[PDB]
RNA sequence: AGCGGCACGCGAGCUGGGUUCAGAACGUCGUGAGACAGUUCGGUCUCUAUCCGCCACGGGCGCAGGAGGCUUGAGGGGGGCUC
RNA sequence: ACCGGAGCGCUGUCUCGGCGAGGGACCCGGUGAAAUUGAACUGGCCGUGAAGAUGCGGCCUACCCGUGGCAGGACGAAAAGA
RNA sequence: UCGGGGCUUAAGCCCAGCGCCGAAGCUGCGGGUCUGGGGGAUGACCCCAGGCGGUAGGGGAGCGUUCCCGAUGCCGAUGAAGGCCGACCCGCGAGGGCGGCUGGAGGUAAGGGAAGUGCGAAUGCCGGCAUGAGUAACGAUAAAGAGGGUGAGAAUCCCUCUCGC
RNA sequence: GGUGAAAAGAACCCCGGGAGGGGAGUGAAAUAGAGCCUGAAACCGUGGGCUUACAAGCAGUCACGGCCCCGCAAGGGGUUGU
């Protein structure tokens, strides 16, 4: 609300394009060594664990 | 004596819907822009029927002129000959009797100059 | 009946001289051939007009004072970006251009109108890529 | 109409510096529950029908029934106590059936009693006597006296 | 067969959760779930919830086996919208739109023969 | 120590000093309310750019085997003073 | 806390601006407005037009879409022109 | 920059003869329209004649609507009304009809009558949803760290330990 | 403002914190499932067909080609390459 106003209603086309560059990006995961399942690259999954395994305390 | 609007405009406006559903734009949905497009299309249809007429005259005369200079000379002289040959019409359209069968045309070209010349 | 529309004919190639010729007058002929106006079954929306390899365009003739007068122009979107070159200098440095410019403007403007420009190869030689047929013309 | 609405007659937003339209009173039609423009108010559709004309009216109408042949003025109705099946057997005997409806013209109330609840036979009688009846229906079943009341209707 | 978990009357505009969904549309259970956990959204919670109710149906209602069970159509549609009234300068009763939505993980076994 | 065009360029960029606001005074005209191409002093231009335009930055693609690095310069932009 | 004019000391008012600082903005994360809104598939010269065009025309640069930023045009929004 | 190009014994200039394009003007065709003549008493209908753009507007005709007489009746669960689909038939036309899918109990012929009748607008009245834009803002520049407990869920509650107004 | 003739107004299993649903069970019917007969329009989604990444747009129109799907034929829808 000022001087530079959206003079006209923008089309559905523009809606979908400005929202074309939107989108998501999928997660990135690898396995957990000395374990079984995933862990994102460079992590110490609580269930699993990096080298030496720290924490791992859940139920 | 009630005159509640009812559903007449429903049926009618949606008649305009199907009458113009297929176009582009919000107008290809918008009841009041759509109709304006209906005007566009119909008016266009009229003007384009007459356009179509002249257009086709052209096309014929195009390929005809090509073949006529090919196996002879310019199209104007071919006409000139055939109006003098009195070969009523030939249908410049069916002067595409050159499009198929070379000898038919070619012969009628020799007839063209045969008349005047 | 119902006017006939050509099938996918095989594009015929052609070769043209150049030297001693008149620029405009030359192209004048080129164009009508880039399209099917020479062929009996010419069709508007198709592109089936002969390809045209032109030789030694480096020696095309031009009347009047063109040589020194005629000035081609190009405009870069930039301020004072107008660039105008005389027909005289167009020959010296890459002259096969002159014939092209001359023709391009003598063809439709639409999509295929540039599509047909592609059908024309011009060489400041003679000499071409002896691709095939290429029956010289007059 | 608009004046008989328990609303105001006062403006809400101004005149020029408004940004919206201009009216104010939520009473005129233009708004939501506005009043009506003229029309639907209580009235009387009636008028005057000249004597002579309407006299002939009955005549013509009634007499036109007579042109067909569907008519009669029984001397006296046999069903003398006003009970349904009396007039019913009476009617089956008097040229009647069931599919034919009766401006049943007559004046003895008792005969009309069966006719008071008569699902085909409207029960038409004399001091009312109209043309719309004889057109809408079927049987001039005249007691001699109903026709008497009619003979004086014209009488000129 | 094909299992379905659907819910209406539930939070978040179609935008963000749609973003979450189509990142995982037509993906197997294990994969898609490994996504659901490692998601920097609340679509993690919502989508994984409905997805899980979807997984369980196939376990003991539709019968398919989850080694084979991957996710088909996930539709996500908008319910009503909360028309909240916020205040603002010079005295406008702002309207603020809280669009509510409709998530639907469908799914099925792997092969057909 | 140029003459000129482009809303005598450029207040969705500044300045609001000059301008024709109500206040007040003054010269002046009018019987007076008030007004005078007469003066005086002070006196609220309003942050989010929608398309275009432009200044850089990318993504997706394309270059009719996939790829890594060295490159051509058609075009085009910058550059030109003087004592 | 009234309007001119002049000198003294002082200073980023100016030459000519450079660095830094916290906070907005920019990336992620949770939510989410507005006035305007016929539709738009919306570039430029030279003319055209009731006098000032992407849209008409003889004609221009350029793949599709986006992000940061500047503010010239859409006779720019605020008004049914003070 | 002639519109553009691209022309120099011309693609310019003026002057003569023949050619051809190119207008819904015209010929042809054939369907509808009104007015004159005629065949048919003939009404219906056909044959000959011409005009066949038009804001205000004058004049005529038609489709559609809510209801009333017809209606103590006619229609209908094999399914009222309306809702949605049609590439189908009838009307020049607004429409009529008919079939497909729905929904669940109303609809009214041929003649006739009457009126809140036909909406695209009025910076239109009410409802409904987007556009802007996942952007601005998330209200003091007095500031927050952890360990644990809690609990489906914790930076955000809670316990303590700390630091700052 | 209207579920149904009437509440028969949905136990028990399942995921889930609940919410809400997936089944079952009910009635003629749950496209009558609890502000629930009807459910359209603008309207926001998901699948599929045709089309789009050298291109100048009141967005259509006339013709022709590509195409996909209805079609006995003949044709018809559709869509857009020029």
């Amino acid at each position: 609300a000022k001087h530079p106003v959206p003079k006209k209603k923008t089309s559905k086309a523009r809606r979908d394009a400005r929202r074309s560059h939107h989108a998501l990006t999928p997660p990135t995961l690898v396995p957990c060594p000395e374990c079984k399942a995933m862990k994102p690259p460079h992590t110490v999954c609580p269930e699993c664990g990096y080298y030496a395994g720290r924490k791992v305390l859940e139920v | 004596p009630r005159a509640k609007t009812g559903v007449v405009r429903r049926r009618k406006h949606k008649k305009i819907l199907k009458l113009a559903k297929g176009y582009w734009g919000l107008r290809s949905k918008s009841f009041r822009k759509a109709r304006e497009t209906l005007f566009a299309a119909g008016n266009y249809a009229y003007a384009h029927r007459k356009r179509r007429k002249r257009d086709f005259r052209r096309l014929w005369i195009v390929r005809i002129n090509a073949a006529c200079r090919q196996h002879g000379l310019n199209y104007s002289t071919f006409i000139h000959g055939l109006k003098k040959a009195g070969i009523e019409v030939d249908r410049k359209n069916l002067a595409d009797l050159a499009v198929r069968e070379p000898q038919v045309f070619a012969e009628l070209v020799e007839r063209a100059k045969a008349a005047q010349g | 009946m119902k006017t006939y529309v050509p099938k996918q004919v095989e594009p015929r190639w052609v070769l043209i001289d150049a030297e001693g010729k008149t620029l405009g007058r030359l192209a004048t002929k080129i164009a009508t051939l880039l399209r099917g106006k020479h062929r009996p079954d010419w069709t508007p929306n198709v592109a089936m007009g002969d390809f045209v390899v032109v030789v030694n365009a480096d020696k095309i003739r031009v009347t009047g004072k063109k040589l020194e007068q005629k000035i081609y122009t190009r405009y870069s979107g930039y301020p004072g970006g107008l660039k105008k070159i005389p027909l005289e200098k167009m020959l010296a440095t890459h002259p096969e251009r002159v014939l092209e410019h001359a023709v391009k403007g003598m063809l439709p403007k639409g999509p295929l109108g540039r599509r047909l420009f592609k059908r024309l190869k011009v060489y400041a030689g003679p000499d071409h890529p002896h691709q095939a047929q290429r029956p010289e013309k007059l | 109409t608009r004046g008989e609405v328990a609303y105001s007659g006062r403006k809400i937003w101004p005149q020029k510096h408004t940004g919206r339209a201009r009216h104010g009173d939520i009473g005129a039609p233009i708004f939501v529950g506005g009043g009506v423009v003229f029309g639907p108010k209580p009235r009387d559709y009636s008028y005057t029908l000249p004597k002579k004309v309407r006299k002939k009216g009955l005549a013509m109408a009634v007499a036109d029934r007579a042109r067909e042949g569907k008519l009669l003025l029984v001397e006296a109705f046999a069903g003398v106590n006003g009970k349904t099946k009396e007039f019913l057997a009476w009617a089956k005997e008097a040229g009647l059936d069931g599919s034919e409806s009766v401006l049943l013209v007559t004046g003895n109330e008792l005969v009309r009693r069966a006719a008071r609840n008569l699902p085909w036979v409207v029960t038409l009688a004399p001091e009312g006597l109209n043309v719309y009846d004889i057109v809408r229906t079927e049987r001039l079943v005249m007691d001699l006296d109903a026709w008497e009341v009619f003979q004086n209707r014209i009488g000129g | 067969m094909e299992a379905k978990a659907i819910a209406r009357y539930v939070r978040i505009s179609p935008r963000k959760v749609r973003l979450v969904v189509d990142l995982i549309r037509g993906k197997s259970l294990e994969e898609a779930r490994n996504i659901l956990r490692y998601t920097n959204k609340r679509g993690a919670y919502f989508v994984a919830k409905v997805l899980e109710s979807a997984a369980a149906n196939a376990v003991n209602n539709h019968d398919m086996l989850e080694d084979r069970l991957y996710v088909k159509a996930a539709y996500v549609d908008e319910g009503p919208a909360l028309k909240r009234v916020l205040p603002r300068a010079r005295g406008r009763a702002d309207i603020i739109k809280k669009r509510t939505s409709h998530i639907t993980v469908i799914l099925g076994e792997k092969h057909g023969k």
